[PDB]
């Protein structure tokens, strides 16, 4: 055991530090917290449908192999984050 | 409803 959790692969490790997150080892909360900021400041949730995230064209939707996802219905967003963190 | 409002009900 350790203070961290995880660490986060190549193109992971880029859209959380494209969100302001510093290292690259983390808690899943830093990794859920950083993501969540990633699709907000690049706003990508649709302005009229909020739980709609359209990714396509981003490399977090290279990641999820999707063009979009729903926060209501987030089972490909938790597939994409157990392939793309590494426990410690 | 609000992005990160539906965004921080998720889990870990």
């Amino acid at each position: 055991i350790q203070i961290n959790q995880v660490r986060p692969k190549l193109p992971l490790l880029k859209i959380l530090h494209a969100a302001g997150a510093q290292g690259e080892m983390f808690t899943v909360k830093e990794v859920m917290h950083y993501l969540g900021q990633y699709i907000m400041v690049k706003q990508l949730y649709d302005q009229q449908e909020q739980h709609m995230v359209y990714c396509g064209g981003d490399l977090l939707g290279e990641l999820l192999g999707r063009q979009s996802f729903s926060v209501k219905d987030p089972s490909p967003l938790y597939d994409m984050l157990r392939k793309n963190l590494v426990t410690l | 409803e609000t992005f990160s409002d539906l965004w921080k009900l998720l889990p870990e």
